């Protein structure tokens, strides 16, 4: 995309042109294999607006001189973004069945926060000192 | 000529996509799909999109032998058409709109389809289903089976 | 739009016109696939309304001099609206079964309190501290 | 003379591997197997690999007695071929060269086969049931009955 | 592939040929003896991509004077690729079943961090020091 | 084969023949009842150049002037290279069920540890040391 | 056997004529009920040879002057071959089942470790201390 | 037999006529109600000289002036080999099922021991201690 999706902020995202935001949700569909397709255009569009918001309230800042965000804010913002598409449709799909055909995904219950229950919430925890407390300040 | 498809879950949806946006009931067109083209947690529309239809074949087609010949098989071919949507009254009018755009071709010899018969055989409602404290996708059928003259190989 | 659901409390909410409550509605629906349509606007907007209460209420004011609700307002209390639609309607799916097949949703059990019991809860919760109590004070 | 095998699958075997290069539709020529060639994880093909045949026998083969001679036996004998590709469109090219290949053959005097008769009698498709999210086989088959005299040695 | 996959970075790899980032996939691709053929080129160059920018980004620099990725940053990268693919898949079949017969694949619960979750990831572990902070220093 | 398993590097790995590298396939094929006769030879290869690459880079070196490789480095590449193929095709088969008929193959499973995930993984973890850090050095 | 699987290294074994190894195989076949009829010859002779090279490299040599191979080297390095081919056709039967009726095996779990995971592997863990680290040493 | 088993080492054992070698497999054949009938002469004869080995290396010496092995040698060494017999075949058949009659056979976990795994293991087991120690030595 143009505007690459870890140069705007929310009010950024409001400003976008439909050909720069559609590129953007473009890059995001890219990040499942049925790119989510029966979930509409708006829905996504909320998606990245909120994973861009929760990125610059959330995971801004620092933690001694380091970034609270250390990794590349464009992939973060992207698995952040496709968390929250996942979570607008359901769960993890943990197993599916249909016509006989099943399926179970070896998920298991991997804890209690958002970003544990899925995926891209468990790639997206990586990039951000896995939400440890290692921030270090003293008396001067 | 309307279809040529090679295989009947591909002819009925190419019939299913030759309809006019004049004769489905809804004011949006449906989106036509094979069973096989969403996974489960996503089948069935979102909000603010149009209804779909899911296409397969759930049965066993049969080749009998047509004549002592040998130069051609008595194909007969099943499938089923399960509409999906939100709306209770959606899906009631999809169906009967699957149902009176499937009778067209219902006595073709082979000329808009490749078939001699298709023809909707029966419906199935599924709307009990659907628990009601939920939203959640209310679901009908049609199944449509389809017989045709189809060419051996054994007289070259 | 023209308000924005950060930018209204409970007594303005009420004096809003149809459009800036149904505006924001139409916001909220965005946080789920299924948009929630066959559950009224009467419980939509109820529960948008009891989310603007309970946030002015219980996640408001200071802790440590920070701001309880750190996060952005608007996300939270979108997230807060859609997670009461969701237990307006008997909470999360764990399974689900039908004509079109079926699937499970990878939940476990979780936590106890009713931020944990959903989603959009456990999205919430992110934006005020986990529900943590890091309040320090000194005397003069 | 094409076959002669003292069993059913290996003769259907025999049949598929026999056909010309230039009969198969797809791009490569399909691989043919018994159904226990091959551990389940790894049953199908893998990619950059032609597409695989599995075939077996899935039902009772019936001995009637032909005459109060007892003389022979009239020998029903029935097999499934499973068509496995990753590809939704090799799978039916698979089915419909299956049933043109095994087409031939249809009323032999045992002329090429050891059989009166073999042909295919039915096709499923389970393309419905391979999941959206994961790439994996699709499955189509095609079912196929033989009919033949067998001796006894009653009376030798 | 002539550029091999360690000696290019994110600025690189969107400036190679069309060609050589296809040689690139195609080497991935060899990773699963499935291939991913049902998921679609552009989600595979995603999906390395985003490994590239994760190496570049969080799996970058020293522990002690020790470099942090220990193995060949080839393979290193080829596997954080796989496992970024299968996740885009929606992760490990635990079970497969249908009309072609039925498997279990051994996997148990295993770990909670995306590298645990998943067969690429748990190969792509051992190059980085299992994640472990064995880094060391003095006062200067 | 003429050239061993363990006379080889990545660079030589590269430079042999089709015959060569065919006769090292061939003997890694007879690790498995199956053969792993579904997978492609790009695949098979592509596993064992991975093998070398990672007993080159991640088991190289001395460990209290012992070298971390104690068993033969030969059987080693081998099992590693099997090792890797299964995981080329999934976990190990828990279970197996055909048109009918089943069995079921004991594994029980092991840790997060890629090496305790596959049958070849466990026979080649004995080779280096279990992975256990007997390593010991001294001031002079 | 004219010579014997205890009188022979990995050396030895490539110089054996084709009927002294097929006579060692022909031993080891003794080692099951069902003689592994359904593998290849070619594979049986692999797992012997590497029994052989593993017996040599990894459990040889003395641990507080005792021998760490105590027990009979014939059979144990018989029992490593058993072992070995039961890993090339996957490990323990749990279960078994088809229209020959039913049967499960009692495994339970069991170790992690190769030598726990096959009943022959089980024997050989007692000709060689079951692994245990009796070795002790003193200055001079 | 002419010769009992507890007077027969190895190397005795190949020196027998066919008539003393199969009395021996014969007594051996009475511990068990089916008496093994499928299971050819060859691997019961390998079953025995591996018992005899395995007693005279594993189970022959001292501790505190002690024998190891403190009960009848005979009974031990047909325990030892119909163990052995058994673990040719498969584990304790813990459940049996044919046309549809079906038995189960009480044998819990029993723990990791190769002798603790069946039932003329846990018969043997008694005769040597248990593989508990009783070893004492002093200075003179
Ligand atoms: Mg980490
Ligand atoms: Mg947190
Ligand atoms: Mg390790
Ligand atoms: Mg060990
Ligand atoms: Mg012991
Ligand atoms: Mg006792």
């Amino acid at each position: 995309p143009d505007p690459s999706i870890d140069e705007v902020s929310k009010s950024d995202w409001d400003a976008l042109t439909t050909q720069e935001q559609d590129d953007i949700i473009s890059q995001v569909e890219n990040l499942s294999s049925t790119g989510w397709v029966n979930t509409s255009r708006e829905r996504k569009a909320e998606a990245i607006r909120s994973a861009i918001a929760e990125r610059d309230t959330l995971y801004s800042g620092n933690m001694s001189r380091l970034p609270t965000l250390d990794g590349d804010a464009e992939y973060f913002t992207l698995y952040l973004s496709a968390h929250k598409i996942q979570l607008f449709e359901g769960g993890e799909a943990q197993s599916e069945s249909g016509e006989g055909g099943s399926v179970s995904y070896s998920t298991g219950g991997g804890g209690e926060k958002d970003l544990q229950k899925t995926r891209y919430g468990r790639m997206a925890l990586e990039y951000v000192w896995e939400d440890n407390s290692i921030a270090a300040l003293r008396t001067y | 000529a309307t279809t040529s498809a090679s295989h009947h879950v591909q002819a009925i949806i190419d019939l299913l996509e030759a309809a006019p946006d004049a004769d489905w009931t809804p004011t949006q067109t449906p989106t036509v799909k094979r069973y096989w083209d969403d996974a489960q947690s996503e089948r069935g529309p979102g909000a603010d999109m149009p209804a779909i239809l899911y296409v397969w074949s759930p049965t066993t087609s049969s080749l009998d032998r047509f004549s002592m010949d040998g130069d051609v098989f008595d194909q007969n071919d099943s499938i089923e058409v399960q509409a999906w949507s939100f709306d209770e009254t959606e899906v009631e009018q999809l169906q009967g709109d699957i149902v009176q755009i499937l009778s067209e071709y219902l006595d073709d010899n082979e000329v808009q389809t490749p078939y001699s018969d298709v023809a909707p055989t029966g419906t199935n409602d599924f709307r009990e289903q659907t628990p009601a404290r939920t939203t959640g996708h209310y679901i009908m059928s049609v199944e449509v089976e389809t017989r045709g003259l189809s060419e051996t190989a054994k007289n070259a």
